[PDB]
């Protein structure tokens, strides 16, 4: 009776912190229309930047690829081509892809800080 | 595809350029007989190939022509009494068409592929599936052949053809997301071919022979490798368990082979009728069988083969019975290749790309129940060339630690000839345990003691050939050369069993509980009989003995008649002497 | 007697080919040190 | 994060890209490629402008381009919970189960700290495993680790379930509270078979042992890599339950066997030399590390009370192997070889039999106040037993003094009970007891290790 | 009749056992059940922070 | 090995013992154990004219297996070489026969030819011009050893101790034929004669040999020393 | 350094029954052992880390088991000097060492504790030097140079075998210095062959560097006994030197008798061989004189027990009067079965278990104890 106890608790749990990831991921899906996803963006494009010394290349989406027109002169002095919420980037020669997409920080973040969010839930 | 051509050459070794975006591991046709290799390496551009022929008078600069895909084998229809063998080609009409040889390079298709079939819908259209559903029969011989959807392949019907005859080139069911369904498919070999659950032996798989099963009772994955020095029972054993099985399907390689050695042998099978049934065996056993004459790596290309098949059958409900013959191929395959490759060693050419691939072919062996929620139960026969004809070596055991139960063989007794010549000594079987319910229940429950009260007879005789040996058979009394030659029956029928000797051949568990039973009662007898004073020299008259000579030579009808026969006389004659 | 004669030598003939295994890593050892020297003096 | 481009040398499991020279030591990435699966290594050794990854997998379908590599960590760790109790885990550190994920509350390195040898609070703690075999010769403490030379045939598993069952405490020979002595049920795996399989989960199941339980779970399906991986893994979870949950942690560790021989491989593939019998030496060290997480807490009741397990080849203690496993390790078991043959429950022998605790520490009070000597006549009078089971083979039918018979004699009967336990309890006294029913055909006065006293006592 | 007691003793045994431990089960899962309800309930409120906490902290 | 008749006429040799302990008919493999002070050499000459096929005893005429041998002879010595001479010239053995010749002394490679080479001649004449072949090598001593100086110009490790194990893979090559054939009244009988490395059934020098093929004959010195003609294995004797 | 070469002729001490006693050895000699596992290695040495005669122990184990000597960390504060009774931690520094250390640091470890030896030795002030396996050493340095990727010599070992312990060991010595001042360096390595291998490079090569070689075999000390070496595979070579020093301080006879008994021990062995060839089946007379009496000389009397008080802490007069009972009961057992006695009648003689009680015995009581014991001898001798 015990296991099927702690279970049924943790199936809840599972549950929750499943639909708090799905609304975090719809809710950064409906960010690019907005004019703060234009803004938010070059944030990443030149933290990319200062990842790449050299820099070449840059990807933006046919929405996307207005926002940067300052730093489609700027960078790699290029914009070409579609990631999605987030940026990719190549510099370096090109070789290296290296990358930070806003989806890339959260597949390092949803699962990582998940911890306090689930505190706070349980806790 | 992925292409370039030939670079360089080290016998079968090969490797190529011009090649980039390479897939690792594909069929590899190459030059003028599309010659079949194996992208090992990518380094850079540069894939070292090995091809699974002879590669021979070759130049640089061939075709090199990277699929995009591995063997992934045609699996479906025309299955039972086969031949595919280790090249994936049927021999059949290669037979004719390469003369009477075999000879490189030489293509066929690899199925019957225009051979109609008992195309049985058991669906409608519009209808959701998944992989691993059955679609279908084509009962052909006794057998209702399931139409499996393959793994990874669900969802919408178009249509369902009506039932009627079908070449597997037809295909019958196209999916409603557009999935024409000819039968037979792909099925990358050294992917496994997945299940829905391992189950759990509950019941030995017999196959014959009496102590063998008595004593060592078997899983449903079961294994246990045969060391046996060169000469030994082990290689025609398989081949009595030709005859003798409780199998499903019967599926016999032969794992790289020498043709006089196997000549008889593959007619043999042919010869051997169905017990089940009464037609060929043949219409449940496949002739898988290949080529010493051809390179090793087909026969490491061959192992693939056998579990592959028996996968499809066992998704198919299957107790399957696999026996093949000698890891020392397998074993030898790698145990060169390397070498080629050039890797690093490990000694007695072992690479210690190792028991990987042998414990994978156990992992993938078992008993089962599968995702077509069909149980199966895959039963794995194992035979090794011990290389100093004794043992030494890893690939013995550590392969003990991974196999079910264990065997072992003895030189002596194979002078004598002995069938089998096993060595309990060594030799043991844990599934002794598993399946003590279907003990008492087939059998009945002493057969689960007096079986203990079998051994203890020849263990103590051990003890005693020292004595024996020390000073004679003499310094003794009695009590102990009692069981000294009882002993001697307990084996002679035991190990000398027959395979030409038809009544011989075939013994049951009623030819066990039987015969186990009489042994006992010469013991108590005697024993009272010397406790009455008498000695054992006037027992040895007992006309009886020679009577239980005739174990096999009386048969499971007449089994019963001799049973009771000659209890009484034992219990008569000497309880008054 | 010979039982035991019959020991030593599968002993032996093991160690002894240990011998080689060495050797045969040797081998490939110096073909290292040698490519090295072919292609670090050469290049 | 950081991508890159190409392969520099695949062939085996063995990974080369270049591009990368700006790596630390050490280090988890993936591989995603554009086959839809991703594949993972880790950064074993760092080069200045490629680096050698440590596949996970199968090489096969890779190509040139689908390469992508992923920093997952540059170091590694793991998270650690107590939610982790009672909970089933694949070697990568997933816990499959089908339930959600825990949390990590914490997070820290896989390999860990070093330790204070100062700060390790002594072992010395007796407790009572049921067994005597255990519980006179070698002698449970707790901290202890010990394992099982084993084989073909030899029931390891069957064995250590006994344990599982007959682990209990002793809080009564030193006047203790009972809530005091909690273990911890943790289970680790390598190689593992089906046939084993549920064989294992039967016992959590029969003795409740789900109970507290990590079990981290490796059958040999799954590609080798992650064999030696797994063990750290596991036993990294130890020391946060072992001192922060005080328990007195059963850490099964489940063979080693194959440990080393996939460790083995990747060495040597690169380079290193066996040196020992096609085995690289600094095996010694790679177990080392292993064992070296050891130890009862001072200021805390961690005791880290470890199980070893392990096969070793043929008979043969000799063997590379469980050779230097036996420098190693505190304990030191054989199953006799003797006795699987006739059947005895448990086939237990009395050879490699002493350990390195039972005086340092123990013996007395924690045990009782005569037993040390006892024991202590018992090892060498056992010995001069089956001493004379050869001579007496060839010279006598007899011709002994029958005393020396005695001696004989005293063997086959100690063994022919002793060897065999049901599911008894036994404990320390039912041990003695025994011991003095053996001894007591023995005359008092070839008692030269005992005092006089003791042995009529006892009679 | 002494094996007839032993057998009788069996059956008091075996029938109570089955009865309670298949009562216990049920109603222990049960309890679980509405237990799992209730946390749900607790989640939904501090559902709606926990995203737009976790949305502000990975935008840069 | 799916195309062919399987054997059954039978090897009739003017020495009992053989066709005793033996079964001894047309398509298979029989390893003469030998050694130093064993008479082999005699024994194939002897029963090479000794021998027949009678299949009248079998219930055909004996119009139809027709006699001749092959044996060329292979790393031997000058004198063991000269010896054989007369003994041809003494029943006609010659007549049907070749040796190409290496006597020990001709580059190592060319003992290695002359078997399959010696072999493949009646590969074709045997079915083709339907003749019943017997065909027993000398010194397959020789063609391991020197196999083996062979291939440590190619520098790989010796399968096993001493030995190669690419080895196995010739043995393919040898033994992988014999005996009738469908359609064909040719049929070939392939024998070994090589020692064991002095007496000893431990080493991969026969075992390997043993493993893989049909028969084994050996002679026992052990009989020398009586000097039973034949003298053979007693009890380990196997056809 | 040293100001010059000075030889030894002042012994080891701590008196342990065949290692001292048997084995005479220098005190600025260093001397050793080696061990298959679990054998009992370092077990020996603690005894001697307090029944020494030295002035300043020294304590390295060179990458172990941290918890085989987690303890002694503890128990050495309170141990307990004869001379002081005070904690031994004031004449040691404590550079015991483990194995998650790096490699490296296991060689430091020597390269430490052998050079502050040197400075107290220096000062006159003279070594007891203890290292848990020298092999360990090899198991780094051989592991560097894989690492380092150079080939190294056979067996899987790099050169630098006799080259790096030979030279530390020459350091060593009963040597007077610049300040006169002579420190003895009594240092005594510990080796771990895992193969019994006397074909390790690293035994056999040290093997005839520094004195006495004894042994470790295992399963015959799994019984009672320990320190099992072979006994005549071990040795001593300083049986000239400390003659003078033994012959007055212990006694004149004392070699005599001392070598009188190590005589019979494998003298022995003459009789030894017909039992393994055919038993004592020859159930006579100086046969099985000779069997029981070195049996009992070692069987107790040279077996120590270090988990003891008694059994392994002794003096020299204490162990020089027990030899001499021994012999005693062989003197008059010459006689007694010459006068027709059968060694049956011999065999039961109750006093010779009085003479076995003596690990029991402490050495004020020893006196005593032996002043008794002898008479018993002549009195359960002459009577009959
Ligand atoms: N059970 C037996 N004991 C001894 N020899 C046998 C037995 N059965 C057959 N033989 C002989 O051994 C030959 C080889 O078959 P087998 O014994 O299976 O093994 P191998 O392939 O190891 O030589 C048979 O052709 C026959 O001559
Ligand atoms: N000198 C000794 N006196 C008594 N018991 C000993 C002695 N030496 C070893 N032992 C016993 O034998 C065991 C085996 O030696 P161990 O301490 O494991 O090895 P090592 O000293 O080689 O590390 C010890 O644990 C202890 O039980």
């Amino acid at each position: 009776g015990e296991l099927l106890v702690a279970t049924a608790r943790t199936q809840a749990r599972g549950e929750v912190l499943e639909e708090v990831r799905r609304r975090v991921r719809e809710a950064l899906e409906a960010l690019p229309q907005k004019p703060e996803w234009p803004e938010v963006v070059r944030k990443l494009a030149l933290e990319a930047l200062e990842a790449l010394p050299g820099a070449k290349a840059l990807v933006a989406n046919p929405e996307d690829l207005p926002h940067l027109e300052a730093m489609a002169r700027e960078r790699g002095v290029e914009l070409q081509a579609e990631p999605r919420l987030g940026v990719r980037a190549v510099g370096a020669e090109g070789k290296t892809q290296v990358e930070n997409s806003l989806l890339a920080r959260m597949d390092r973040a949803w699962d990582a800080m998940s911890s306090k969010v689930a505190q706070a839930l349980w806790g | 595809m992925i292409q370039g051509v030939i670079q360089k050459i080290a016998g079968p070794a090969v490797i190529a350029k011009g090649m980039l975006g390479a897939r690792m591991y594909d069929i590899c046709k190459v030059g003028e007989e599309g010659l079949v290799g194996e992208i090992i390496r990518l380094d850079g551009d540069t894939a070292f190939v090995q091809v699974y022929e002879d590669t021979s008078g070759l130049k640089v600069g061939e075709p090199v022509v990277s699929t995009g895909l591995p063997l992934a084998v045609e699996l479906g229809p025309g299955m039972l009494n086969g031949i595919y063998d280790g090249i994936q080609r049927p021999l059949e009409r290669i037979r004719e068409k390469t003369g009477i040889y075999i000879t490189r390079g030489v293509v066929v298709h690899a199925l019957d592929r225009e051979k109609k079939w008992a195309w049985t819908p058991m669906v409608k259209p519009g209808d959701e599936v998944r992989g691993g559903m059955v679609l279908g029969t084509v009962p052909e011989f006794g057998f209702t052949h399931k139409i499996l959807v393959p793994p990874d392949v669900r969802g919408r019907v178009k249509e369902v053809k009506p039932a009627g005859e079908y070449t597997v080139e037809e295909p019958v069911v196209v999916l409603e997301d557009g999935t024409e369904l000819k039968m037979y498919h792909t099925w990358p070999v050294r992917r496994a071919r997945p299940v829905q659950r391992k189950l759990d032996p509950n019941t030995p798989f017999l196959t014959g022979m009496r102590i063998l099963d008595v004593l060592f009772p078997v899983a449903m994955g079961g294994t246990a490798a045969i060391p046996g020095p060169f000469g030994s029972g082990k290689t025609v054993t398989q081949q009595s368990l030709a005859k003798w099985s409780n199998a499903d399907v019967v599926v016999y390689v032969g794992c790289g082979e020498r043709g006089n050695e196997m000549t008889d042998v593959l007619v043999e099978f042919p010869e051997l009728t169905d017990p089940k049934t009464g037609g060929p065996l043949m219409h449940r056993t496949v002739l898988i069988a290949n080529t010493s004459n051809m390179p090793v790596a087909a026969r490491e290309a061959s192992i693939y083969v056998g579990v592959t098949i028996a996968e499809y059958f066992r998704d198919q409900g299957f107790s399957v019975a696999l026996m093949a013959d000698s890891t020392s191929r397998w074993a030898e395959a790698l145990r060169e290749i390397s070498s080629r490759l050039e890797e690093m060693p490990a000694e007695e050419g072992y690479p210690p790309y190792l028991a990987a691939r042998l414990a994978a072919f156990y992992e993938r062996a078992g008993k089962v129940i599968t995702l077509g929620g069909e149980e199966g139960a895959v039963t794995i026969v194992g035979a090794v060339s011990p290389p100093g004809g004794d043992m030494s070596e890893p690939v013995t055991q550590s392969t003990l630690r991974i196999v079910g139960a264990f065997w072992r063989l003895d030189a002596s007794l194979a002078f004598r000839r002995h069938f089998p010549a096993i060595n309990w000594n060594g030799s043991y079987s844990l599934f002794t345990s598993a399946l003590d319910p279907w003990y008492r229940e087939n059998v009945a429950e002493d057969y689960p003691e007096l079986r203990d009260a079998i051994s203890e007879l020849l263990q103590r005789e051990a003890g005693l050939q020292e004595i024996v040996q020390l000073v004679g058979p003499d310094a003794l009394q009695d009590a102990e050369r009692l069981v000294i030659e009882v002993g001697r029956i307990i084996r002679e029928d035991f190990l000398q069993q027959n395979a030409y000797h038809e009544v011989d051949a075939y013994c049951s568990m009623k030819k066990a509980y039987g015969i186990m039973k009489m042994i006992l009662a010469f013991y108590k007898e005697a024993e009272a009989a010397i406790k009455r004073g008498v000695s054992i020299d006037e027992i040895l008259q007992l006309p009886v003995l020679e009577r239980i000579g005739r174990a096999r030579y009386v048969s499971e009808e007449e089994f019963p008649a001799y049973f009771e026969e000659a209890m009484k006389e034992i219990q008569g004659a000497f309880k008054a002497l | 007697i010979p039982g035991i004669r019959a020991q030593i030598r599968f002993i032996q003939q093991v160690l002894e080919q240990r011998e080689r295994e060495d050797t045969f890593r040797l081998k490939r050892i110096k073909g290292k040190i040698e490519a090295r020297e072919a292609e670090e003096e050469g290049g | 994060k950081k991508e890159y481009t190409g392969i520099t040398y695949i062939s085996g499991p063995l990974l080369f890209v270049e591009n990368a020279k700006d790596l630390a030591y050490g280090a988890i990435v993936d591989i995603k490629d554009g086959t839809g699966r991703v594949r993972g290594g880790q950064v074993i050794e760092v080069s200045e402008e490629y680096a050698v990854i440590q596949v996970f997998e199968e090489t096969t379908g890779l190509d040139l381009a689908t390469t992508s590599v992923s920093l997952v960590e540059d170091v590694a760790r793991l998270g650690v919970s107590k939610e982790m109790l009672g909970r089933r885990f694949n070697g990568i550190g997933k816990p499959i189960d089908g339930l959600p994920p825990i949390t990590p509350e914490k997070r820290l390195p896989i390999t860990g700290l070093p330790l204070n040898p100062v700060a390790r609070r002594k072992p010395e703690q007796f407790i009572q495993t049921g067994i005597s075999t255990i519980d006179v010769m070698n002698t449970l403490v707790r901290g202890q680790k010990l394992p099982i030379f084993s084989g073909s045939g030899l029931p390891a598993n069957e064995i250590a379930a006994q344990i599982a069952r007959q682990a209990t405490v002793r809080p009564d020979l030193s006047g203790e509270g009972e809530k005091e002595e909690p273990f911890a049920v943790v289970f680790a795996a390598m190689g593992i078979t089906q046939r084993e399989l549920s064989y294992f989960i039967q016992e959590f199941e029969r003795t409740g042992a789900l109970s507290r339980s990590v079990l981290f779970l490796n059958k040999a399906d799954d590609p080798t890599i992650e064999r030696i991986l797994t063990p750290r893994m596991a036993l990294t979870v130890a020391e946060y339950l072992a001192f922060e949950h005080d328990y007195h942690v059963l850490v099964i560790l489940t063979d080693m066997t194959n440990y080393c021989e996939a460790l083995r491989e990747i060495g040597a593939a690169r380079e290193e030399i066996p040196g020992r019998r096609g085995y690289p030496g600094y095996m010694y060290t790679d177990l080392a590390t292993i064992y070296e997480r050891a130890g009862v807490v001072e200021g805390k009741k961690g005791s880290v009370t470890q199980i070893p397990i392990l096969s070793m080849p043929d008979d043969d203690r000799t063997h590379p192997i469980p050779d230097l496993t036996g420098y190693i390790t505190e304990g030191q078991i054989q199953l006799s070889r003797e006795l699987h043959r006739k059947g005895i429950y448990p086939p237990i022998d009395p050879l490699p039999s002493l350990s390195r605790l039972m005086n340092n520490g123990v013996g007395k009070g924690k045990t009782r106040e005569d037993h040390k000597q006892v024991s202590d006549q018992l090892y060498s009078a056992y010995a001069n037993g089956v001493d004379i089971r050869k001579l007496v083979a060839i010279i006598g039918e007899d011709a002994l003094t029958e005393n020396d018979r005695r001696y004989l004699q005293f063997a086959d009967a100690f063994e022919r009970f002793f060897i065999n336990q049901g599911q008894q309890n036994r404990s320390i006294e039912e041990s003695l007891q025994i011991a003095w029913a053996l001894l007591s055909m023995l005359p008092q006065g070839e008692l030269k290790r005992i005092s006089k006293d003791h042995i009529g006592k006892y009679y | 009749e002494a094996e007839a007691k032993a057998k009788a003793l069996e059956a008091q045994y075996r029938e109570r056992e089955r009865a309670e431990t298949e009562a216990l089960l049920a109603r222990y899962r049960e309890r679980a059940e509405a237990e799992a309800k209730a946390v749900r309930e607790k989640a939904m409120a501090r559902l709606d922070e926990a995203v737009a906490l976790v949305l502000k902290e990975v935008l840069p």
